[PDB]
């Protein structure tokens, strides 16, 4: 029941095209991969309050309203927001950060006021304040008076919103600490979601989603590419595919005469991306997520490390039992230990032990190198 | 004889109250007379008196509609007075409730009200409600307006207006805040302090005329965010009944330049011309922050306007200003002086009983399952503020819905009624919510309460007696000190090996006098040294003064006693009223390393050495720690106590925890092998084999030598 | 409400007399200054701790003079729309001028003319310039007196303190016992006080309280009485029993409770205070007493002799010796003899000035000393600073003083070697004086004096205790007596709980002294004596 919602187009040859089976919006859940848990959380927090409001009347509670997503840029926060908004099929008001901040002085508050008022009038509604950090940076970051007027207006609108009105506010921001602290209290953006860079299977899913229209040559090993790409965010994978296609067309350009506006149809129909093109694109590409601390799963078991059986058992006793069997600890009333400190000669494989421990409890892994 | 018991009225009239014949005789009433009944808070109405012999003396019958109107349940108490002046309403406008017009067609007036107003002469009052059974359904109506006002009687000559939009039942409470004292738990001293300074000057203004004084005007509440300051102020205002005006901080600091002053002035003058009144300035710090933060002209003109308005009202009476914030040192100091927020109030995290009260208040409508042990929650949930408790309840309910989601279909917009009727929140949901909760009040210094007595401190009886002499006698018997004219000692200092039981000793000292306890660990001191913390020493002592009596505990004082921090601490200590019971108790491991300046008389002078626990102390600690864990029957702790020489309390805690870890390891291994409900002696033997002293003999002898040198 | 006459003030005879002689005569009797042909001063600047009644003094003077009065508040004037503050100031000034005689009270002037450092705002500069222009142009105008009230003298802009501007300065200090008694009597002229009221005792107990704090104390005591009697009053009933309302009566315990729940803050910063210590609570050191008398009293009380001989009075003195020898009491006695005000600056204040975190500053301290002259500045534990920005500022301030003004700087320390040699040069704290530990007779006198406020069993001679405490600092004797009192009160409380002990007993003193200690180690005393001998040899021909 970690999800309990995902288990069961877009509210819609000619018949299949009409049923969906430059503005091709309303991207459904199929257009997202590698972030199943976060999508499940967002759906659980958005759909149920709106689609089925009678549950909370029956149980007698006020559902939470403030949802805040944060993660490395390019991981697809806006994609998830738009997908959920279009799937729910509710009045969807979209507020950009920079766009609101680009207005004259005094016209950037009225936009927020009218946005929230409209969302109230036409309820149920979903308001997605993308890049909220641009309109509510850290308190010390900005001291301009308008930067305080806008933030105070946002806070007043948010606090006044809390009522029976079926309106949910969703915000996005790459840095969790960038947002003003006052926006993360009760009655405001309380529920928080963290987007982590995808794993091998997630990367394969993203690759399949993006590489479904290219005239790929039959000799393609998307599994190998998924394995090789470590630390590649979804945007990086899209850029990789685009660069591979660019390389293929560049190689084919020898037969193409740029002088003629049109090209021979046979050549235009002979285009095909090969594995070497993907290898070259990987060579050129350059991910950026790893520059900062992020969340990524690891899949190392007690087989890539040899020996250390006693230490393996000690780590098991320390970490695995409380997570897997907290009931017995509650019975005995002894809280589990917090941390552990590995010490020894360099190169002994401490990082591998940490990754194995993380994998055993099926917990995400965060790393902080010395230079950081 | 206006206090009577409440009983269910068998009849089906929304405006009939029955009284005993003897009760009728005592109040000098007649059958059919209309009398005014006032219930809880400021809700009252008028009902037709009826005579019913079966009614007991001092009892009355009122239906559920009257109970809802008067905000009372069965068996409650009300005040009843004669109402012979009631006139006949010449023109009344009433509208139906939306939920009561579900599918009902036709001329609702003729169908429902006309039979209900055929020479019925039912008393009516502004804002009242009444239900009429028409056909096979029931329709509720509300008293939107009446003429003449307020209370009257609907007769044939009356003109009934049934034109208007349906009255939704939701907004009566969702959009309106009507919360009384029943919605506050875990804070009664603070409520008493606020009430005795808000209600008394307004409800009974003649007392201060009689005694010839000007009662204080301003009031400044503060505490961790989410502690219910706004809710407390709202409840007090509603109970008082005076015209309540709210001036939100961000709302006033989010308007065009030159209009915020206009809003403040309008609010203040409007409150002035409707005395008595309450003016609540939520989040004062947002509009009048410390000078170092605000520099633009607008954010200073706003503060100047606020100060002018506040100074201008002290002449006029019957108006009181209530602020709110999270730190005393987060607003312009100019606001805190005579005539501007004289009284200060501090709200701290509630104790176990307060948390239980909050849980009871919040979890009164949820479909809780049978196996709920809210006492267990209160015991486990420590440091959770009321808002965090509400979040915990919401998370538990969400988890319950998620679990039941398997028996629900995402398609369509309706769920089977059987599924809805099966919504039951169980304990597992609450424990999961606790697991996912993220309390943050403890991240900064806050005031709380402790319940440690001379039971969890084994041995060192002479130290207990000395602490009693130093602390209790001044507080409990100040008259004797006045007789001898001796000012009590301010602070104390403890030194000795680490983990010897100092924190709980300070907690016990605070508990004995029944005074709050503020804690300040080493990391907080370092953070204040580096100026990256939102708190400050001045803030700590201001909160301590506000919550007096209090005990300020300074742990790991040596980390910073190596300065600006020490200077601030010394200044705050010296500038402290002697009579105020604010005792500063410090702890350290290197008495020499502590700056000598602190150890001067008039400051943390009284030194006390906390010796390592002895055999009796070890036995007491072992017994106390295992108070919540099954043990092997027949176990003897005397041998362990004898063999544990040189082991401090922390060492014994480590030994017990390791033994429990081995026991649970064996239990889980046996369970997976599929028994082990106790902790056998072999577990303790293994823990001893893998445990040792945490203090070297060198440190012990150095501490003892320093103690002897001080003694000489 | 109006008509706040001089009868609503107390404990401020000197400052009230100054302000009266400075304000009334120019308006009441302008013909005197015509006959003598001078220009009476216009500007007057009152400053002191907040809540000392500055505004009340201004209003009282205005009402008693019976002249046109125009009040200007710094906050409200600064709260107007941009460009309106200057218009308001121009109006106010013109209206005052046209209706001469007039008095102008620019309350909280610091809020509209702050230090030039914190005047970055353009509107602040505009307002300050407008105020300066208005005041400068006022010299033509006659029969107009401007009074300004500010928290500290160093907060306002420096440009406002020149000839033709707020030149005359007045310093308001905390009141003394008589002042506090007068304040209590004035405030408690309507409360239904009970018979057992000892306002004298309250004044004795309450120290450091300003008039506003005393008013708050009275209000809190009345609130406590109302709360106590609330048990006979029901909130639900609208009517209040007439007898119960009349039965209200304030008792001494109410005042003591109010004192307990009070938060005075005047002492938090340096403030001028008055002391009344004579040569009776100080015992021994007779030679030092005579030397200090010769040094301080004669220049002040007998200036004609110095003028005849042309002698330049010594500016300051320095005290050194073991801690706990009563240097502060000696300084207070010296201040009392010349009948001058006393200013105290403990070491933590100096450290705060070094780190620049406290509002007050050395320059402000000496400005207040000048304003309240004659005074006695007292710098305790200078060694904490003479280990320098603060030292240089102090030296500059001390050098730049008018010798005629009776400002005496008295420094106390325990490390005369650690003091900067610069401070000891002529024209500065050059007159060293050693303070030895009390002798047998001195110890007996100290013990007798400390016991004047505590009952004793008859026949409890203290001569044996004094003789059995050789080399004990006065603080140690205070500790011994406090310990004896603690034992006595513990015994009394124990007896009462088990239920006698109305006064201390000799055995209590014996037990208390059984666990006494010598505050000063022998090595430190040896070094002090060695340094004293070294200094003597350098002046002992
Ligand atoms: N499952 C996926 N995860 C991440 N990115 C994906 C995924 N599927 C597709 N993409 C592509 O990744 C890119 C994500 O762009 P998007 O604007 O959502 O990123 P973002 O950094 O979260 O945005 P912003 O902060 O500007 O709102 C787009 O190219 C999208 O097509
Ligand atoms: N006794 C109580 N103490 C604290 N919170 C309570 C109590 N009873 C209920 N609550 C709930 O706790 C939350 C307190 O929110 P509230 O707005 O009062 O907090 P606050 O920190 O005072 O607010 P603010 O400073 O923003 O006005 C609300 O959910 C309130 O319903
Ligand atoms: N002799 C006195 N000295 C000081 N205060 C007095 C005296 N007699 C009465 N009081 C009362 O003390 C309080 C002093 O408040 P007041 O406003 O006069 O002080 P302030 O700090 O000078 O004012 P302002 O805020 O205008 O600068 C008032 O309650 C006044 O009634
Ligand atoms: N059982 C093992 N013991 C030691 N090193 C191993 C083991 N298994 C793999 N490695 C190697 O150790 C390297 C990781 O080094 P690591 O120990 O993390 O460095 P450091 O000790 O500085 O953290 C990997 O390159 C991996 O090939
Ligand atoms: N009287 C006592 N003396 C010493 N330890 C005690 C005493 N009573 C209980 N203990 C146990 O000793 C442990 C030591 O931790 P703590 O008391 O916090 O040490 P400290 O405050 O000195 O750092 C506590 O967790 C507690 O379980
Ligand atoms: N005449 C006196 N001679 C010596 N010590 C005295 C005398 N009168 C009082 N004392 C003691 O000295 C204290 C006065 O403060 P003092 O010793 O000067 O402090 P410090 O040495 O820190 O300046 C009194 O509290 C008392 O303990």
């Amino acid at each position: 029941t970690a999800t309990a919602i995902l288990r069961r187009k877009k509210r819609k040859r000619v018949v299949r095209n009409n049923l969906r089976i430059n503005n091709m919006n309303e991207v459904g859940y199929d257009d997202i991969g590698g972030c199943r848990k976060q999508m499940a959380q967002i759906r659980e927090m958005v759909e149920l309050p709106l689609r089925h409001p009678q549950l909370f009347k029956a149980i007698g509670i006020k559902p939470p309203r403030g949802v805040l997503m944060y993660g490395p840029p390019g991981t697809g926060k806006t994609l998830m927001a738009r997908a959920v908004a279009n799937e729910t099929g509710a009045f969807f008001f979209l507020i950009n950060g920079p766009e609101v901040m680009s207005k004259m002085a005094g016209e950037s508050e009225s936009n927020l006021r009218k946005a929230f008022e409209e969302a109230e009038k036409n309820a149920p509604a979903i308001i997605f304040i993308d890049e909220i950090d641009s309109i509510a940076p850290k308190r010390d970051k900005t001291n301009g008076e308008v930067e305080r007027r806008v933030v105070s207006q946002l806070l007043t609108l948010m606090d006044g919103m809390k009522a029976r009105s079926n309106v949910v506010v969703i915000a996005a921001t790459n840095r969790p600490n960038s947002i003003d602290p006052a926006l993360r209290r009760f009655g405001r953006f309380d529920r928080e979601v963290d987007i982590g860079i995808p794993d091998a299977t997630g990367r394969l899913e993203v690759l399949r989603i993006h590489t479904k229209n290219m005239k790929l040559a039959d000799d393609v090993d998307l599994e190998a590419l998924a394995a090789e790409t470590h630390g590649y965010v979804g945007a990086d994978i899209a850029s990789l595919c685009s660069e591979a296609a660019m390389q293929q067309i560049r190689e084919k350009m020898d037969l193409i005469d740029l002088d003629e506006d049109e090209i021979d149809a046979e050549v235009l129909d002979s285009l095909g991306v090969t594995m070497d093109n993907f290898r070259f694109a990987l060579g050129n590409s350059n991910p950026s997520a790893l520059r900062e601390t992020v969340v990524e799963s690891v899949n190392v078991t007690w087989d890539d490390v040899g020996g250390l059986d006693e230490i393996k058992e000690e780590l098991k006793e320390t970490v695995e039992y409380p997570v897997l069997h907290p009931d017995q600890y509650t019975k005995f009333g002894l809280s589990p230990s917090k941390g552990v400190l590995f010490y020894g000669p360099p190169g002994t494989g401490k990082t591998l032990l940490a990754k194995a421990v993380a994998t055993e409890v099926s917990a995400n892994f965060i790393s902080v190198k010395g230079p950081e | 004889d206006n206090m009577l018991l409440v009983d269910d009225a068998i009849n089906d009239d929304n405006s009939v109250i029955a009284i005993n014949s003897n009760t009728m005789d005592k109040l000098e009433l007649f059958r059919g007379d209309t009398v005014l009944v006032k219930g809880k808070k400021r809700k009252d109405t008028v009902l037709i008196v009826l005579i019913d012999d079966e009614l007991e003396d001092g009892a009355c019958r009122i239906n559920r509609v009257v109970r809802n109107n008067l905000r009372i349940r069965l068996g409650d108490l009300v005040t009843i007075h004669p109402c012979p002046d009631i006139k006949y309403a010449t023109r009344i406008s009433v509208l139906p409730i939306a939920d009561t017009i579900e599918g009902i067609t036709g001329n609702l007036f003729d169908v429902f009200l006309k039979p209900y107003f055929v020479e019925a002469y039912r008393p009516v009052r502004k804002g009242d409600h009444f239900v009429v059974r028409g056909g096979m359904r029931q329709v509720e109506f509300k008293v939107v307006d009446v003429e003449p006002e307020e209370y009257a009687v609907v007769a044939q000559d009356t003109i009934i207006h049934w034109e208007g939009e349906p009255i939704n039942r939701e907004d009566e409470e969702n959009n309106m805040n009507e919360v009384g004292y029943d919605d506050i738990g875990g804070c009664r001293k603070q409520m008493a302090q606020i009430r005795e300074m808000v209600e008394l000057p307004l409800r009974h203004p003649q007392l201060f005329k009689a005694i010839g004084i000007k009662p204080p005007r301003g009031v400044l509440m503060y505490g961790p965010p989410g502690t219910g300051k706004t809710l407390m102020a709202r409840a007090v205002a509603n109970e008082t009944g005076a015209f309540f005006f709210l001036i939100n901080g961000p709302e006033v600091m989010s308007k065009m330049a030159g209009e915020s002053e206009s809003n403040l002035r309008k609010a203040f003058e409007e409150a002035e011309k409707n005395a008595p009144a309450i003016i609540f300035i939520d989040e004062i710090d947002s509009i009048a922050p410390k000078r170092d933060k605000t520099n633009g002209e607008v954010e200073r003109r706003v503060v100047s306007q606020l100060l002018t308005l506040m100074d201008g009202m002290k002449a006029r009476s019957n108006v009181v200003v209530i602020a709110a914030t999270n730190r005393p040192n987060s607003i312009d100091p100019a606001l805190r002086r005579f005539g501007r927020f004289d009284r200060e109030v501090d709200i701290g995290i509630p104790d176990a009983t307060g948390r239980l009260e909050v849980l009871r208040i919040h979890t009164k409508n949820m479909k809780l399952a049978d196996d709920v042990d809210l006492e267990a929650l209160a015991a486990e949930t420590h440091g959770y503020v009321g808002a965090d408790i509400a979040s915990l309840c919401s998370e538990a309910a969400m988890q319950q819905i998620r679990e039941k989601m398997d028996l629900i279909d995402l398609d369509e917009d309706e769920i089977d009624a059987e599924v809805l009727d099966s919504l039951g929140v169980t304990m597992d949901n609450f424990r999961f919510a606790l697991g996912n909760s993220n309390p943050s009040a403890l991240r900064e210094t806050v005031v709380e309460s402790v319940n440690v007595t001379w039971d969890d401190v084994g041995g060192l009886d002479e130290i207990k007696e000395e602490l009693k002499e130093t602390v209790e006698y001044p507080v409990l018997h100040p008259d004797q000190y006045t007789k001898f004219g001796l000012s009590p000692s301010k602070g104390v200092l403890f030194y000795g090996p680490p983990g010897t039981g100092k924190t709980l000793l300070a907690k016990a000292v605070a508990t004995e006098v029944s005074a709050n306890f503020i804690s300040v660990k080493g990391p907080e001191l370092l953070s204040m040294w580096y100026g990256e913390s939102e708190s400050n020493i001045r803030d700590i002592f201001d909160k301590a003064r506000a919550a007096a009596p209090t005990v300020v505990f300074l742990d790991e004082l040596d980390s910073i006693a190596k300065d600006r921090v020490v200077n601030q601490l010394l200044t705050e200590m010296d500038g402290m009223n002697a009579k105020k019971n604010v005792f500063v108790i410090g702890a350290t491991n290197r008495p020499d390393q502590i700056d000598p300046a602190i150890l001067r008389p008039g400051r943390l002078d009284q030194l006390i050495y906390v010796p390592l626990p002895d055999e009796n102390a070890r036995l007491s600690i072992l017994n106390a720690q295992l108070r919540k864990t099954p043990l092997e029957p027949g176990l003897e702790l005397t041998a362990i106590a004898k063999a544990t020489q040189g082991f401090s309390g922390a060492d014994l805690l480590y030994i017990v925890q390791r033994a429990a870890k081995y026991a649970i390891k064996d239990s889980i291994e046996a369970h997976r092998q599929h028994p082990v409900p106790y902790i056998t002696k072999e577990h303790f033997a293994e823990a001893m084999k893998t445990a040792k002293r945490s203090v070297s003999d060198a440190e012990l002898r150095r501490y003892e030598a320093y103690s002897q040198q001080m003694k000489a």
